[PDB]
């Protein structure tokens, strides 16, 4: 589908003689031209060798002018790699493949099978797991319990402490996995080198039963009991299969099978093999069959419920009036209105047996070039994978891993090789990874630098970076792109939709998939920590155990003028146009405290409307320029705050100490919700800003990064929408932005950040300070995709926090597991700022400056598009180049659109017939602009075209608009562009309106040629500019620029110019000349001498 | 003429942010004795709505134009440096862009460098909005001369993301590295050099536009300066002090704003106004610095302003301040001598 040989080297023209390179191009060019469509793996290969060839003569030929037309040339290489793996519609191997790598199936999982298996009942089902690997799970979570205990019994002086960093605790619990797994992994290398070889499963049985107090028979029933459950729920073994066959891959999966049991990796590399070994579509065990379109068509929607939320509903209500899957828990459906249930019962009452409340497409038109998956959060998520048997882009996912777990090894092994304590190998590790650091991989690097701590601290991830979705990511980019063993560049969301699993055939938001989507982050971390304490010992040991009280204290105005304005240090250095409600909804000195200290961080611009005791809520803020308390009633504002643009809500209190906290303050999201409308209707009478912010603060109140609206701040916010966008006019609804701090924060005389715990006083818990402050992001509403999205964090305050570890760090008065806890820290930082990147995650600024910018690039990128649409339509009617297009007269005539191409030679004129409406719309355009500079230049002198000059901003903005739109047209060079010469059709237009008549009424041909010949000629300067570069004064009469047609007058004296200067525009011009003069003298001599005669 | 548009831009950079209503123009023509072309110095010269003033640089022209509200601003200006072409319009904004010469016959190697100075931004850098670099796809150099601190005003540089070939970007500053920091809004990169050269808290900001949308933007620029080389954004990122570069001054409004507890007026580029401009036929003052309104007695290049404390606008006839009586021409300016108010010759 790419151009031939030929065409190129009237393209790529240079004064340079034509190199080996470009040699090497053209021949790569024209055998892939002469190929046939069957082997699509073949005719994929040679546009990943002419790719390379390309870029090989680029990268060496920098300077070079053919680098221009082959670059575009790349680009269309970019659109014709789509086009294969376009033409294969095979349908894929009937086979549904499931893994489950060590355990044994949970029940849940079966059902959830089940579905799979009797609805899709074409396809087999492939439950894929291992002989020997059984107990994994259990060695996994006899060690974990183990060094649980371990680490509390050696900080039990210390876990008493209600604020103890869990941090601390979790560096102890992973060093004793870390010398569990080395002591297990001893022993494996001990006991492989064996007579013949004893299973995986006999080793483990060996260490539980020696060190870890278990019975050979408990495990050989948990065995047989897992082996017989798997076969009967149609159970494929690995090592019994033709699965395992490079010795890489073996080695890889059993690097996180057995060395860290990490069996989420070992899935992502065994579903890999299974779908490169046979073909068929991979599924995650909570993935459910997805429903029919038209069974929901009507509309029940709330609109007040999240769209995903929305498909929760749909499943809930479904197994729930039809229950298809065991302890479906409902407690998300069994909460709407009745009327709503009702329906639902309906509908799901009102069809047929499970083939058609559930869809089944066996239609999966994939071609062996090609693998499909999952989205989820705008990224791509293995989860559910399509591919044919030994597919090429699968084949380079596999090799993607390959790689990335050879760079994980190979800066790995060294440091894990020399015996030495967990803290030493991972400082040994993260050494030679950042020795081996390069721009490429920076971000892969901090991403696998936790690769030790995956799945047992929180916050480190490397499976999404070594054989998870990143992996993935990189094999698109791979695929679309011709490269090689990308590393992080990422994929547009616009080039990835093609890979998409069909949506239909997926419900994604599942229940197992929503719980399994709960990251072990430090908000999960601290719960986990609370859980195991209360195993441990006894007690809440609760930051809100500590005196948590119901006083009624006011405001002591004294201690906030004396002592909390004077000592505050933290410096604002933002916008400081808002009007901050600190709305104290405790009346315990834990949250008083945090109330008066953020008062103090900015006591001006901010108001406390505590609410500790409920009919006495008065605004406490600052006199104007004056140092005292001016105490309006409930939620008003100075009167001096009315121009501001942002209402910062920063509700103090303590939720609830659950994870994925129900009620905060005592009030869940209803009650809450009922109080920020009481507020809204309250400060309506005060202030009407445009950016409302609600900052949630208090312990227990994290900002998840998953499941966003199953979260505090997300249900509060999609509560809070109506009453904004109603009570307070000029808010639209994704200006709302919500967050949730857990610590107040402040700087002391000294600078050292302290927070203030539940304990009293202001603690510097350095970890946890810059732990709050990296963990927080303001979910808000994205209309245009009806879901809630999280705000970029400060990556400049992300970078400073960054920067305090690296100091910090750098400091000797710090303890060794402090300081490799900040690490890990400054690890996750410098993660998320690089994700910020990498997942196209970052708004354009989006003001005038940058709209002009970005309307300019999308009016090139359609420029190119018609441009290719009509190369498109040159090559098929013959009708290639030397017959430029008339984009004037289009003609619609019934859905199919005549459009005429003139010949240059002659005015020939051909009416050719196309379906595509777009060059009817681009006509439009085309015409638009230049009837607007056509209006910008009233009259038109001998063919001068006098400007009309406008001194207004509407007017010139829209003159430049049509400038740079029709001079990009008219300067245009491209590939497509020398058998098309768009630029010439456009140049020949404009020419043609503005020095004559317009081309709708131009049919006359032999006149036309001369137009054609002309317009082509001289090059017409459409951009407002009062002097083209003439060093001339410039004489502007009430619009009319005249100062370079009274100048070319007055030095050619062309008679015709004098004609239409008198006329048109009434200006009359003195000839100073000699000759003139002296020709008038003789004329008014003869003239006397004449008439004075009688005769 | 390059001696007399020189001449112009001094006395520019020399007044005291009288440089862009009408009556500038009267005291420039004054200050060149055009009174001279005639013979008699009692000659009123009227600036009127359509006047021009085409200055030619050694390597280009600017343009200006009076406005409707009788101010003059650049209506059109282009220079080039033989690698470089600059060009400003008024519906863009008052925005140079900079963009890569294209040369014609494209036979001819075509060159990769694009190079940017503040010295054709003499004078009318009170004018300019924004510097818009915008590198073609053969652009692999880009050289920011940032050592000329013999102006007044330094305009953001915005580095547009180039689309092209090259595997590295290089954009070569010409000063140290320990002045810079950076920040980022949005997906825009944000490098400030601020320094105290003889006396002046000279402050230029160089954004590059959407260069933190993708990785494959991120590590595609290279950032060169004078004593560290080759350092790419991430290295900016992480071993550069980093402040918060959101500021209110920086949106977009189109009327008078009061911001804090000071007004500044956006003219119709959206961009603050600086000097004393003409506003909805009354005279204002904003503060060569700050670009904000200033009330009471303000000097500007010797000559005494009355400015309203409630209004802002400028006194145009005989006013009482503070009891004492006073008087101003129509032009704002105070006046000595005898001249008639309402109770009689003062
Ligand atoms: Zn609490």
């Amino acid at each position: 589908s790419l151009i031939s040989k030929e065409e190129l080297i009237k393209l790529a023209y240079s004064i340079r003689p034509r190199e080996n390179e470009y040699k090497t191009i053209l021949t790569n060019l024209d055998e892939y031209n002469k190929l046939t469509t069957n082997n699509n793996e073949n005719k994929y290969l040679q546009l990943k060798k002419l790719n390379e060839s390309i870029d090989v003569f680029m990268n060496k030929y920098k300077n070079s002018s053919r680098n221009r037309a082959l670059s575009n040339l790349k680009k269309d290489i970019l659109k014709e790699v789509i086009l294969i793996k376009n033409s294969n519609t095979s349908p894929v191997e009937k086979n549904l493949h499931f893994v489950w790598i060590g355990g044994e199936v949970s029940d849940i999982a079966l059902e959830y099978i089940k579905q799979w298996a009797d609805i899709n009942a074409e396809y087999n089902i492939k439950l894929w797991y291992d002989s020997e690997a059984f107990l994994v799970n259990t060695l996994k979570k006899a060690i974990v319990e183990s060094s649980t205990t371990e680490a509390l019994q050696l900080l039990e002086e210390e876990i008493q402490n209600p604020q103890f960093d869990n941090m601390k605790f979790y560096k102890k619990r992973m060093e004793f996995i870390y010398d569990r797994q080395k002591r297990f992994i001893n022993y494996y290398k001990s006991q492989i080198n064996k007579p013949t070889v004893p299973t995986i499963d006999d080793i483990i049985k060996s260490h539980l039963v020696s060190e870890y107090n278990r019975d050979e028979t408990l495990l050989e029933s948990y065995r047989t009991n897992s082996l017989r459950k798997i076969n009967s729920n149609h159970g494929i073994d690995i090592r019994a299969n033709s699965l395992f066959t490079e010795q890489e891959l073996l080695n890889i999966y059993s690097q996180e099978l057995l060395n860290r049991g990490n069996l989420a990796a070992a899935s992502d590399i065994v579903r890999l093999l299974a779908l490169k070994n046979f073909g068929g579509v991979y599924l995650d065990v909570d993935m459910l069959p997805g429903i029919h379109s038209d069974l929901f068509k009507t509309i029940p929607r709330p609109s007040s419920i999240g769209l995903d939320r929305w498909e929760m509903i749909k499943l809930e209500a479904i197994m729930k009036y039809k229950k298809y899957i065991n302890n479906y828990t409902s407690e998300n459906f069994d909460k709407l209105d009745q009327q709503l249930k009702d329906n639902f019962k309906l509908i799901i009452e009102s069809k047929s047996e499970k083939s058609e409340i559930f869809s089944k497409l066996e239609n999966l038109n994939v071609s062996d070039l090609e693998i499909k998956i999952a989205f989820a959060l705008g990224s791509v998520i293995n989860q559910a994978l399509i591919s044919k048997q030994g597919s090429y882009l699968t084949n380079l996912v596999i090799e993607q891993v390959k790689n990335r777990y050879q760079f994980l090894n190979q800066h790995l092994n060294p440091a894990i090789e020399s015996d030495n304590n967990f803290t030493d190998t991972t400082k040994i590790f993260h050494d030679s990874l950042f020795n081996s650091a390069t721009a490429e991989n920076s971000m892969f690097l901090t991403k696998i630098a936790p690769y030790l701590q995956v799945g047992f601290m929180p916050e480190a991830r490397s499976t999404i970076s070594l054989s998870g979705p990143g992996a993935y990511a990189s094999a698109y980019y791979d695929f679309i792109n011709l490269q090689e063993n990308t590393i992080e560049k990422t994929l547009k969301a616009s080039d990835l939709i093609e890979f998409k699993f069909p949506e239909n055939n997926l419900s994604q938001l599942t229940e197992q998939e929503i719980n399994s989507l709960w990251s072990f982050d430090q908000a999960s971390a601290k719960y986990q920590f609370e859980k195991y304490v209360r195993d441990y010992t006894g007690g809440s040991l609760s930051e809100d155990n500590g005196v948590d009280f119901n006083k009624n204290t006011a405001l002591d105005k004294n201690y906030l003028l004396n002592n909390k304005i004077p000592s505050n240090n933290v410096e604002e250095a933002g916008s400081k146009n808002y009007v901050h409600y600190i709305i104290q909804l405790q009346g315990d000195d834990i949250s008083y405290e945090a109330t008066c200290n953020l008062f103090s961080k900015n006591p001006k611009n901010s108001i406390i409307i505590q609410r500790n005791m409920n009919e006495s809520a008065k605004s406490y803020f600052l006199s104007d320029d004056g140092e005292s308390i001016l105490e309006l009633n409930k939620y008003r504002i100075p009167e001096r705050l009315k121009n501001k643009e942002k209402v910062k809500v920063t509700f103090i209190g303590h939720g609830k100490d659950e994870f994925n906290t129900s009620e905060f303050a005592r009030l869940s999201v209803d009650s809450l919700s009922n109080e920020i409308s009481s507020f809204l209707d309250t400060i309506k009478l005060d202030i009407s800003p445009k950016n409302v912010e609600v900052n949630l603060l208090g312990c227990n109140m994290f900002s998840y990064d998953f499941n966003v609206e199953e979260t505090y701040p997300g249900k509060l916010l999609l509560s809070i929408m109506d009453k904004i966008t109603s009570t307070l006019p000029d808010v639209n609804k994704d200006s709302i932005t919500i967050g949730a701090n857990q610590y107040e924060v402040r700087i002391n005389s000294e600078g050292r950040k302290e927070l203030l715990a539940h304990s009293g006083k202001w603690i510097n818990k350095e970890e946890a300070i810059m732990s709050d402050l990296s963990s927080k992001e303001y979910i808000f509403f994205d209309s245009i995709d009806n879901k809630l999205k999280a705000k970029s964090k400060n990556i400049p305050g992300l970078a400073s926090i960054s920067e305090d570890i690296k100091t910090l760090l750098l400091d000797a008065s710090v303890s060794p597991d402090t300081k490799f806890i900040l690490n890990n820290l400054k690890l996750n930082i410098e993660s998320s700022i690089g994700d910020y990147i990498y997942y196209e995650k970052l708004e354009p600024v989006k003001n005038i400056i940058h709209n002009s910018i970005d309307d300019l690039i999308d009016e090139f990128n359609l420029l190119e598009n018609v441009s290719d649409e009509l190369y498109e339509l040159k090559k098929l009617n013959n009708l290639d180049e030397k017959y430029l297009i008339s984009f004037e007269d289009i003609s619609k005539n019934n859905s199919t659109y005549s459009v005429r191409f003139i010949n240059k030679s002659n005015g020939e004129s051909v009416y050719v017939e196309t379906e595509k409406e777009i060059f009817s719309k681009y006509s439009e355009h085309i015409t638009k602009e230049i009837s607007t500079i056509k209006n910008s230049i009233i009259t038109d002198v001998n063919g001068n075209l006098l400007d009309n000059i406008q001194l207004d901003h509407t007017s010139q903005v829209n003159t430049l608009n049509a400038a740079f739109f029709i001079q990009s047209l008219i300067d245009y060079s491209s590939n497509k562009d020398v058998l098309n010469d768009l630029s010439t059709s456009v140049k020949v237009q404009l020419y043609a309106q503005l020095f004559s008549t317009g081309l709708n009424t131009i049919y006359d041909s032999i006149q036309l040629v001369n137009l054609i010949s002309n317009a082509v000629n001289d090059t017409i300067n459409v951009l407002p500019t009062i002097t083209e570069g003439i060093p001339i004064v410039s004489t502007i009469l009430d619009g009319i620029n005249l100062g370079a047609a009274i100048k070319e007058l007055l030095d050619e004296h062309d008679p015709l110019l004098k004609k239409e200067l008198e006329a048109k525009v009434g200006v009359l011009a003195i000839n100073m000349s000699l000759s003139i003069a002296a020709t008038v003298a003789s004329i008014v001599g003869i003239g006397a001498e004449v008439t004075i005669f009688l005769l | 003429n390059e001696s007399v548009y020189s001449s112009y831009l001094d006395f520019v950079k020399n007044s005291d942010g009288h440089h862009n209503t009408s009556n500038f123009m009267n005291l420039f023509l004054n200050n060149i004795s055009f009174w001279k072309l005639f013979g008699f110095e009692n000659i009123n010269f009227v600036i009127d709505k359509y006047f021009t003033l085409v200055g030619k640089t050694n390597l280009g022209y600017v343009e200006f134009i009076c406005d409707n509200n009788k101010n003059i601003d650049i209506y059109f200006g282009e220079w080039k440096t033989s690698s470089s072409k600059s060009t400003i319009f008024s519906g863009n904004g008052r925005n140079v862009v900079v963009e890569p010469i294209y040369n014609p016959d494209t036979g001819e190697d075509i060159s990769t460098s694009l190079d940017f100075s503040y010295e054709p931004l003499y004078g009318i850098d009170r004018y300019i909005n924004k510097v818009l670099i915008a590198p073609d796809l053969y652009t692999s150099l880009i050289n920011i001369n940032t050592n000329y601190y013999s102006n007044e005003y330094y305009p953001e540089i915005i580095v547009l993301n180039p689309n092209t070939f090259h595997k590295k970007v290089n954009i070569n500053l010409d000063s140290s590295s320990f002045e810079y920091k950076w920040s980022t809004e949005g997906s825009d990169f944000i490098l400030v050099r601020y320094l105290e050269e003889s006396n002046k808290k000279i402050l230029q900001k160089i954004r590059i536009k959407g260069i933190l949308s993708n990785t494959q933007s991120f590590n595609k620029m290279s950032i060169d300066f004078k004593d560290i080389k080759k350092l790419s954004l991430g290295y900016i990122m992480s071993n550069f002090k980093s402040f918060n570069s959101e500021n209110e001054l920086d949106r977009d409004h189109l009327g008078f704003k009061i911001i804090d507890n000071k007004t500044y007026y956006y003219d119709e580029d959206s961009k603050l106004v600086k000097g004393l401009i003409n506003i909805n036929n009354s005279l204002f003052y904003f503060d060569p610095i700050e670009s904000n309104l200033v009330t009471g007695w303000q000097t500007i290049n010797g000559k005494k302003y009355y400015f309203d404390i409630n209004t802002g606008a400028a006194s145009t006839s005989y006013k009482i301040i503070n009891g004492k009586h006073f008087y101003f021409n129509n032009n704002g300016v105070m006046q000595l001598g005898v001249f008639k108010g309402p109770d009689g010759f003062e």
